[PDB]
RNA sequence: UUUAGAAGGAGAAGUCAUUUAAUAAGGCCACUGUUAAAAAGUGUACCGCCGGAUAGGCGG
């Protein structure tokens, strides 16, 4: 039982869902977060028995799946609907890299194998693995390539003018131009019970929708603490919610 | 995506197994290090890294147990301008050879 | 065996394997001669990363005290004493490596006259192409340049290091 | 932006050939074969090289060039005060007569050669013939016949008793006939000859006067550990040294941390400390602190 | 707005090798010989050997200070400093400015850094002809100016002349030998390397032989000050700028009280009468002349 | 156990015609570039042979 942290390097994804509810680009940090309890369950699955609590994002390179129309805004591509009209969706073609926040024994020198054969039947927000370049277990708070940080900010999310967030969200959006919007985590409802119906039915169903908040991006060199980044889950009484403390 | 020569398929001329053996062809071994690759720089970090594998490909190239004290390895652009770890992007060289190139390729990629 | 120690000093901005390529091996081939070949030299100083290097250090190799006891090298070899330190400490060590001398030189015109004498066979392709392969591996190594002296030429001669830790010597000091 | 300049002027040594006994005389240019690696040697006739260069001394304290600060000037000024009134810069002239004496800054014509003899001229004076074999390289003899004679011209234009001094250094080796000799080439300028360059200048070979600057600035045994490698280094910022590949001040001894503690704090620091930091005084260079990057 | 050019303008010098005894027959050019350091090339400049001493000849020429005053803005200003320029005319004669200048001549500190170790100074000046080589001759010293001797008024009292109304032009040279020594370094004025790829020591050189700039001369010569504020502790002429600033130094002498911009403001915009010492520098600003807006 | 799981963008085309930009113009005056440096690694590598396989080994 020993506190690490392992990096996921250069994973690129073509058609990783980029429309979550409102933002397009960037998709939702829960599908990271669920990409990552997928592996925790892969590796649980096996005999390792190895946790993993903790995920930050580093982005490198992204391709909105589009063109330009005629000034700047963006025109989306799509497949063809067959059997079962399209109505809303879209892609993009993400370059980004992964901190995974690693507690559990024997991982020095191990786990890398488990982690690389466990990979190739997982989907990042729905979107195919192709190569990510590497897996890495260097122990250095300067083990980060050139690459740039999604982080939880919340100062224009908190102080700003406006009465509510719909009128401070945007007040907050003019003047800064790295800050962007990041859907964190969701709760609505309550009646956590057994209805039918559901993927599991041996499990608690729910009604549940999306949550919003601000975001910003920070290079490798120029940082603030790992504990500014590598989000983490938390639960309460029916407001479940990833976020950086 | 990086370079790859042009001639390099098996032993044509000049060449035993794999290593420059002959003189009168480290002009078309400079050529081919011109020719491809000019004025295309990446930064330090846009480069190709230098896997593990390559002691495999060693072993693999043509029948070599292991590295040869008496032979070193080279490519044809060295960390400057494309060049990546492919089957075929390594010639290795002598010593006078290398030592001349080192200086033959920053003469150009100052 | 029997081991001698002898240092050279760096810092002085020129590398000592010209002071001991031409200060060292000319002026002790004579006592070589003269003395039986019965002396060997060695270094621990190996470092083969990518090319040959020898490092500072050099030690003398003798089967018995009385040939370091006669041999005194600290008074008849003071010329470069700026350079090079003597050491009156010999004694027995364990940690000897023996050395071994390798000698591949081109043999183009050398030996064009044999061939054509000798035994003829076509040479294009498979066979002279054999030969700069063959002066090629041992090319990549430390080597030591030396001077002749019946025809006034230099060359390379190629120490390759053994584990024949017993055996004669010749007038380079090896075998 | 402190910054002093050198109080010891070079003048680029030049080659010339000269035969055996008339070696004041008939001295002849010496050109440079152009060889396919440019090289040269010696003829058949001639079996002499002769150096010739010169040192202008100029004093330490009107050697003053870059200050932002006054009180950094009057500390300067007061420190080299109590030098003058404590030791008098004999020894460190003592050392740069010893470096100038023994032909250390042939370099690698020393090598191989007995026959080396220097003469060392003021500009009305001139002194007699020198064996230059029989010093030794890692120790400094501070006392001879003629020794205090060199050295006190030298100590008082470097306190300010003199406002200049020019010396003329004419040395040469002799004994090898028809051997080569070969100067400092002029580095990578153009690859367009892949062969070693040499040294040309007013039609002549000769010698890169930063060689003979780094040589007689080799006069440095006050640095730490100097009974694990007891030899003299030249005083450079660091005292570094790109042949051992350690660098031999890394530490308090260092000219930084070093001329800190001289002056913000004035603190009695050694002979030998204080005879480092006016050495690297005499040396000359850019000793500004480092700006907030 | 206002502009003044230069009361007198110096000459780019140039570098030439004589002898002792062949001071005034032979002569040969002075050539930058470039060498290699360390990476980097650097074109140290040197004397040549087979010399025993160094020629450096410019020329100066004066003119009137009134003649010289550039585009204004204002026809009040020009009289009141023409009324200034004929009061310093009636009081004292505008000869102690050419007394001062002649003086720093006479010393000869445009040389910079070749005085440090120079052996002998010899400045041949031609108003016709030579008439001694007094200047520079006996050395100087920057504590005292030296007064008397005969070529010192008779030049002072013709540059004076030249310079309140009485003259158009003047034109004399300043062919100083400087005995540096045989094959000695020589400093030239350096060009500002604007170039990474030979990043060295480049020098300026004249047409087929070694140069030094002119205001390697021009802002040597404005060494006289002796009417600055704490000069009784500081004890040594600074040169003369506008704010005073000497970066030699790093302290400003001068910008206390006694700058350009108090005098500016203190006078011709209102009328007020400052001492000897208050408008000689005010009156050897004019001979340097430069840029005083706002 | 991730707003998870899935998907055929296609075939075809005529952009064409002529057209005078030009008249007038003051960039200025002055400011020391200097401090200091390691190009050279050994810069080239021959014969007499025994060997008849261009195996491999002694000497100058």
């Amino acid at each position: 039982m020993m506190k690490g942290y392992i990096l996921l390097e250069k994973v690129n994804i073509e058609n990783a869902n980029a429309f979550n509810n409102i933002i397009v680009g960037i998709p939702a940090i829960t599908s990271f977060l669920g990409f990552a309890r997928a592996l925790e369950r892969k590796l649980n699955a096996k005999e390792i028995a190895i946790r993993i609590n903790g995920v930050g994002l580093e982005f490198h390179e992204y391709e909105l799946k589009g063109y330009k129309n005629k000034r700047g805004q963006y025109v989306t591509s799509c497949p063809l609907p067959g059997s079962i009209h399209i109505m809303n969706q879209a892609y993009i073609d993400l370059n980004m890299s992964f901190l995974l926040e690693v507690e559990g024994p024997h991982v020095d020198m191990s786990t890398c194998k488990s982690i690389k054969s466990t990979m190739e039947t997982l989907r990042i927000a729905g979107g195919i693995i192709r190569n990510y370049k590497k897996i890495r277990l260097i122990d250095t708070l300067a083990d980060i390539p050139y690459g740039y940080f999604l982080t939880l900010r919340q100062d224009n999310l908190n102080d700003a003018a406006g009465d509510d967030m719909l009128d401070k969200m945007i007040h907050a959006l003019q003047q800064e131009d790295t800050l962007v919007p990041i859907a964190v985590g969701f709760k609505a409802l309550s009646e956590v019970g057994h209805v039918e119906g559901q993927r599991d039915p041996e499990k608690d169903h729910c009604f549940v929708e999306s949550i919003f908040s601000l975001g910003g991006f920070e290079c490798s060199k120029i940082l603030e603490d790992i504990n500014s980044c590598l989000w983490r889950y938390k639960t309460e009484e029916g407001l479940y919610l990833c976020t950086i403390i | 995506e990086y370079l790859l020569p042009d001639i390099n398929i098996d032993e044509l001329e000049g060449v035993d197994n794999g290593c420059l053996i002959d003189e009168a062809l480290l002009p078309l071994i400079i050529d081919e290090g011109k020719r491809k690759g000019e004025g295309n720089y990446r930064p330090r970090h846009l480069r190709d890294e230098r896997k593990e594998e390559t002691v495999q490909a060693f072993l693999d190239k043509y029948g070599y147990c292991n590295i040869p004290v008496g032979y070193e390895v080279h490519h044809i652009v060295p960390l400057s301008q494309g060049g990546a770890d492919s089957i075929k992007n390594m010639i290795m060289l002598s010593i006078e050879h290398h030592e001349r190139v080192t200086e033959a390729h920053a003469s150009y990629f100052k | 065996m029997f081991s001698q120690i002898l240092i050279i000093k760096p810092g002085t901005g020129i590398s000592p394997n010209i002071i001991i390529s031409e200060d060292i091996f000319p002026v002790l081939h004579s006592l070589f001669v003269e003395h039986d070949k019965k002396f060997g030299i060695t270094f621990p100083a190996y470092s083969f990363d990518k090319k040959g290097h020898l490092g500072n250090i050099i030690e003398v190799l003798s089967e018995d005290k009385e040939a370091l006891a006669s041999l005194c090298l600290e008074e008849h070899l003071a010329e470069v004493t700026d350079y090079v330190k003597v050491k009156k400490e010999i004694t027995f060590t364990d940690d000897y490596v023996l050395f071994k001398r390798i000698r591949e030189e081109n043999q183009y015109e050398t030996t064009a006259r044999r061939m054509r004498k000798r035994g003829h066979t076509e040479l294009g392709r498979p066979l002279e192409m054999h030969i700069k392969k063959k002066n090629q591996q041992i090319f990549c190594h430390a080597y030591i340049k030396v001077k002749s002296a019946s025809t006034g030429q230099s060359y390379n001669i190629f120490l390759a290091p053994t584990d024949i830790k017993h055996g004669s010597f010749s007038a380079y000091g090896l075998l | 932006n402190l910054s002093f300049a050198r109080c010891l002027n070079t003048t680029e040594a030049k080659f010339w050939q000269t035969d055996f006994l008339k070696r004041h005389t008939f001295k002849l240019p010496l050109l440079i074969t152009d060889k396919a690696s440019q090289s040269c040697t010696l003829s058949t006739e001639c079996d002499t090289l002769r150096i010739d260069f010169g040192i202008k001394v100029l004093p330490v304290k009107e050697s003053m060039y870059s200050c932002s600060d006054y009180n950094y000037r009057t500390a300067i000024y007061q420190k080299i005060d109590e030098y003058i009134a404590e030791d008098g810069f004999l020894t460190l002239a003592k050392r740069y007569v010893n470096n100038i004496a023994n032909a250390r800054f042939l370099w690698r014509n020393r090598k191989g050669a007995e026959i080396i003899e220097t003469i060392v001229t003021i500009e009305d004076k001139e002194y007699p013939s020198f064996n230059s074999k029989s010093f030794n390289l890692d120790t400094f003899v501070e006392d001879n016949a003629t020794i205090n004679e060199i050295a006190q011209q030298i100590a008082d234009t470097f306190a300010g008793k003199r406002e200049y001094l020019n010396i003329y250094v004419t040395c040469f080796v002799k004994i090898g006939c028809a051997m080569e000799v070969y100067p400092s080439q002029e580095m990578t300028f153009d690859d367009d000859d892949k062969g070693k360059k040499l040294f040309k200048f007013e039609g002549s070979a000769g010698m890169h006067s930063q060689k003979i600057n780094n040589a007689l600035r080799t006069i440095d045994t006050w640095y730490p550990d100097y009974t694990t490698y007891e030899f003299p280094i030249p005083v450079e910022n660091y005292g570094a040294a790109r042949s051992i590949g350690i660098p031999f001040r890394p530490d308090t001894k260092s000219f930084y941390k070093l001329i800190d503690r001289m002056i913000l704090k004035n603190e009695d620091l050694p002979i030998e400390d204080k005879h480092y930091v006016m050495a690297i005084l005499i040396r000359g260079g850019m000793f500004s602190k480092k700006q907030e990057k």
